[PDB]
């Protein structure tokens, strides 16, 4: 359990996932050429979680760029970071999705499938012991959506004993493309079955946070961005970074998922704070961790008041007291006794990381495995049913090659699992 | 890129020498097909060669095929004042018509005729760099209206299918009616061809003859009357096609934004200002009309219905602002009920070019005007008209001897009967 | 002459589909007077204005319209944008060739369509060097309008 293998898809994939690469290449003193230009010595004791060594001393991310439209392409590749990543590593169609879901998972996207799965075998080979696979993606779109999980199930049946983890970025009409929770309903349905760790980032939950707590009147996508570059930042940390808790794919999953189905993290960061805010007052350890639970924190649009955590790992990072963190997080268990459920002892693990990140000299990150994230999957459902119904649009697919019962299997497991969630809400120690 | 045209019997090639004498009028094109340096619309860009082929002469020539099962109404383009317009195999006669009979249409008649027509076709298919597809003029009453078009759509399916088929359709009125049965051959043209057809505008004969005297006040309106305003909404219709306007441009950009779901694609056309030349309407007076019953191509109540798309397409002195004005009145204002899934959202169009009146014809030359397509649930009502008669004639199984002596079974009337059920109960469910 | 003022003015004037139809009659008549006010509606907030207004420079022909023209290759619109490409091809100024080339690679069809016209129009030399450079040194479409060219010349 070493190497990870990471792809982003569409759009939403490609943007989000090369935020991520900036963050962590800056995090681990990597420059745009791939040469290590930092000073501790943490810094490149992981680094081959997420980077190959290559030439001298240069480091290449294990990163595949895939997109069924070209223009992507150059967008990452001319952008801050563009010229680490392999050149062969680019798997870019010259057709497109047009937001169709059936076009990624049947048509265009099928097609372009096996040449990405000969760049996955390509870095699988030079792994020494691969841990899993990452995905950067976009629930909403057709690319991200379709051809991500079939993806997914494609390396799923050729991978198993490797860990699949996936950053899923919700759709939300507050942002955009009516059939959008046909393609959020149809991705869920693969998730459900294909993933063992997903964290559901919400593009409802990260506009409102620029909105309501940023105080960013209209935000651009570099402003959802922004957060869900921190919210990754944090979430790989114990990755990244030599410790014990959480250390590996596999650990951290054995820790946060209970049950099979129910794999889905509300993801949460603290501070939060808009794109060049000349940073003011630094947080304290009671700061931190009261904005660990706090709703307006979760980058996933549910109250975690509405319902029981099963599992948390909290992510604390800079120089602070061990004892006042551990004091902190005792108290915000005492305090929020009712939340956390009385049948799984010991469920909220702590990590400290004396590495703090960008800008910030202290920071909190929060995963989540909340019965409340069967609000946002609610969300989808409600969205779904009102079209699906009618049989709306459902020809744009259909004609795509794919069935209607293929819309009933989705809309059948997403109601299962909002079920599911209820009845380990409802669920009492006696 | 381009874009053919089929007209189906007396109604159907009636109408399109009338749509032909306009699209001529509006791209400026004499009868001849000639194009010269005065008569040349002059803005530059022009896409009107989606409907025109072009000769090497400078011969504009329309990419449409004419086809009836008698010659009377095709001899008349032929002698008329575009019978230099259209190339001779374009135009397409047999010798017995299908005698107000769907059976003659569809089977013993229209068999005969059905694969020279195809070849015809093919001659104009093959002028073309990217055919998007098909426009389908014809009635529901006559027999080759009804039973060629059913017999020719379903021939297009198979020979050009991702394809798109976008029909003009003549629906029955008992004023200009010239037979009984036509409820019967509505009803068979509409089971087959439903999913054949990817849109279809119908027109019925009973709003034109009610518009003709209320607004353009003749005492009997005849039928050189009537297809003079058909042709201005048809045009209206077409126009985005023809023209390097933004909404519609092509059948697929109709298909998307006009039809949700597949068998509820009859979209309710109005049109304002329908003036007799005998006084200046603005932006907010136009579109507030379109909203009118009156003013409809088609007689039903949008009132009791809902909306699951809206198109607004003006053409002439329509000021941006003076749009989003009235769209902005119209919203506040006005109780249109759009079906829940669907966003309450008004596609608008403007063309900037002044409307083109059929000179010595009853229409008055207006500074602007407007064409609002509605997917609206209040369609049903002209089913249920139709399927009201077609009911009260069948359980007596009256005139159905006519059609089983024809090639047909009489488990093709039930079948279709029961398809145009299905249709009523779809637009009623669709509408909660 | 007496109405070429009239419209010049109409070009300025408040109302959209009346700057439409001064840019329309301008190119209908096409005096050398109109060549500067139809140059700043090449800018015009307006498509249908800015579209027409290249479509009247393109026929009147004044060199003073080549530049803007290039410009205008470059237009959000794609309308604008295969008028422009077209008034360079009727111009036919070797200026506009490697603007005209770089509209080979544009997303819409009848852009890259207008633009190949328009090279084909100018028809020179510089622009047979271009094509066997491209010819040579080329990617798909690009490529087929660079090689017909060649094969269209012999
Ligand atoms: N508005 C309009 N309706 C017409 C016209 N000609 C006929 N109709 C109507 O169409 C129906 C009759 O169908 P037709 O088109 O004449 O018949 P057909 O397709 O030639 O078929 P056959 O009569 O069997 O040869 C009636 O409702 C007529 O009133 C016309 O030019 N304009
Ligand atoms: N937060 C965020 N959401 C995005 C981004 N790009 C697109 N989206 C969302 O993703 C959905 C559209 O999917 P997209 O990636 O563009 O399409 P694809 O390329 O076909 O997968 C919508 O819900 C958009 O709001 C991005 O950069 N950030
Ligand atoms: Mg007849």
């Amino acid at each position: 359990m070493r190497e990870i293998v990471h792809i982003q898809a569409g759009q939403c994939g490609n943007q989000i996932g090369a935020k991520f690469w900036e963050v962590i290449s800056d995090e681990h003193g990597i420059d745009p050429t791939g040469s290590y230009h930092g000073d501790s010595d943490l810094q490149l004791e992981r680094i081959n979680v997420y980077y190959n060594e290559a030439t001298g001393n240069k480091y290449v991310p294990r990163a595949i760029l895939v997109d069924l439209e070209p223009g992507t392409m150059d967008s990452v590749r001319s952008g801050p970071f563009g010229q680490i990543f392999r050149p062969d590593n680019f798997v870019f169609g010259q057709s497109g999705a047009g937001n169709n879901w059936a076009k990624g998972h049947y048509t265009e996207g099928a097609e372009l499938v096996d040449s990405v799965l000969d760049v996955v075998r390509k870095e699988s080979e030079s792994c020494d012991c691969l841990q899993g696979f990452q995905l950067t993606h976009s629930l909403g779109g057709g690319t991200g959506s379709g051809m991500g999980t079939l993806l997914i199930s494609k390396i799923r049946e050729e991978y198993p004993d490797r860990i699949m983890n996936t950053f899923s970025v919700m759709p939300s009409p507050k942002v955009s493309t009516v059939v959008e929770p046909y393609n959020a309903t149809l991705s869920v349905h693969q998730l459900v079955e294909n993933t063992d760790e997903t964290y559901c980032i919400d593009n409802e939950a990260l506009y409102d946070i620029c909105f309501r707590t940023l105080k960013l009147t209209t935000p651009t996508y570099g402003d959802l961005n922004h957060l869900v570059s921190a919210t990754m930042s944090g979430v790989t940390t114990c990755l990244r970074f030599p410790g014990q808790l959480n250390a590996d794919l596999r650990k951290l999953a054995v820790n946060m998922v209970p049950f099979p189905r129910l794999h889905f993290f509300m993801p949460g960061f603290a501070p939060l704070t808009s794109r060049g805010s000349q940073q003011y007052r630094a947080l304290t350890v009671p700061e931190l961790t009261q904005q660990m639970f706090d709703s307006k924190n979760m980058m996933a649009a549910c109250d975690p008041r509405h319902g029981r955590y099963l599992t948390v790992a909290a992510i604390f990072r800079g120089r602070m007291s061990m004892k006042e963190v551990d004091e902190q997080m005792l108290n915000v268990q005492n305090k929020n006794s009712s939340y956390f459920v009385e049948w799984i002892p010991n469920n909220v693990k702590t990590a400290v990381c004396d590495i703090p990140p960008r800008g910030l000299k202290m920071s909190a990150t929060f995963i989540g495995n909340s019965t409340a994230i069967q609000e946002l999957f609610k969300r989808i459902s409600e969205q779904f049913t009102a079209m699906f119904r009618r049989k709306a649009f459902l020809h744009w697919y259909t004609g795509e090659g794919m069935d209607e019962m293929e819309f009933t299997e989705a809309e059948s497991n997403m109601n299962d699992l909002v079920s599911e969630y209820q009845q380990y809400q409802d669920a009492t120690a006696d | 890129r381009e874009c053919i045209s089929i007209h189906v019997g007396q109604a159907g090639v009636q109408i399109g020498n009338a749509c032909w004498e306009l699209y001529c009028l509006e791209h400026g094109i004499q009868p001849d097909g000639q194009m010269p340096s005065d008569k040349t619309i002059g803005g530059g860009d022009d896409s009107f060669n989606t409907f025109f082929s072009e000769t090497g002469a400078g011969k504009h020539v329309p990419r449409a095929v004419f086809v009836d099962l008698e010659p009377t109404v095709i001899d008349e383009v032929r002698t008329g004042t575009y019978r230099q317009l259209f190339h001779p195999e374009q135009l397409i006669t047999g010798k017995e018509d299908a005698a107000n009979n769907y059976a003659r249409g569809h089977y013993t008649i229209g068999k005969e005729i059905i694969d020279l027509v195809l070849d015809r076709i093919r001659k104009l298919a093959d002028q073309c760099t990217g055919l998007q597809g098909f426009l389908v003029f014809h009635s529901f009453g006559g027999g080759t209206g009804s039973g060629f078009t059913s017999l020719l759509m379903e021939r297009l399916s198979v020979d050009y299918g991702k394809k798109s088929k976008l029909e003009f359709s003549i629906y029955p009125a008992p004023q200009v009616s010239t037979a009984v049965v036509e409820p019967y051959n509505s009803i068979l043209t509409t089971h087959t061809t439903l999913e054949h057809s990817d849109c279809a505008f119908m027109v019925d004969n009973e709003a034109i003859y009610d518009i003709c005297r209320r607004n353009l006040d003749i005492e009997r309106p005849t039928y050189t009357n009537l297809n003079r305003l058909i042709s201005q909404i048809v045009s209206s219709i077409t126009a985005s096609l023809r023209f390097d306007g933004a909404l519609n441009v092509d059948l697929t950009e109709f298909q998307t934004n006009l039809v949700p779901y597949p068998r509820i694609h009859f979209p309710l056309a109005t049109y304002a200002p329908v003036i007799s030349a005998e006084e200046q309407l603005s932006v907010a007076e136009i579109t507030n009309a379109c909203f009118e019953p009156a003013n409809q191509m088609v007689k039903c109540d949008p009132r009791h219905g809902k909306y699951m798309a809206c198109c607004l397409l003006y053409r002439g002195d329509v000021v941006p602002k003076d749009v989003n004005a009235a769209i902005a009145t119209i919203k506040t204002k006005r109780s249109i009920q759009f079906v829940d899934w669907c966003p309450t959202g008004f596609k608008v169009g403007i063309n900037y070019q002044p409307p083109t009146v059929v000179p010595g014809g009853d229409l008055a030359k207006v500074q602007r005007a407007v064409c609002m397509l509605s997917n609206t649930t209040a369609i049903a009502e002209a089913w249920a008209r139709l399927d009201h008669k077609f009911d009260l004639m069948y359980a007596k199984r009256a005139f159905v001897h006519w059609y089983v002596g024809e090639g047909m079974e009489e488990g093709e009337f039930s079948e279709a009967r029961e398809d145009m059920a299905a249709l009523e109960k779809d637009y009623e469910e669709v509408g909660v | 002459p007496e109405k070429v003022e009239m419209y010049i003015k109409n070009l300025q004037d408040d109302s959209p589909p009346v700057r439409f139809n001064a840019a329309v009659a301008l190119g209908k008549i096409g005096d050398e007077r109109a060549v500067e006010p139809l140059i700043k509606a090449l800018k015009d907030e307006d498509w249908q204005v800015r579209k027409t207004a290249a479509y009247a420079l393109g026929k009147i022909g004044d060199e003073r319209a080549v530049e803007p023209l290039i410009k205008a290759l470059k237009d959000e619109d794609r309308y604008v944008r295969s008028r422009a490409a077209l008034a360079l091809g009727k111009i036919g100024d070797e200026r506009a060739v490697e603007p005209l080339i770089k509209a080979l690679k544009d997303e819409d069809e009848y852009v890259r369509l207008s633009a190949a016209s328009a090279l084909g129009k100018i028809g020179g030399e510089r622009v047979r060097a271009a094509m066997e450079k491209l010819a040579e040194t080329g990617t798909g479409f690009a490529r087929k309008v660079a090689v017909n060219y060649l094969e269209t010349h012999k």
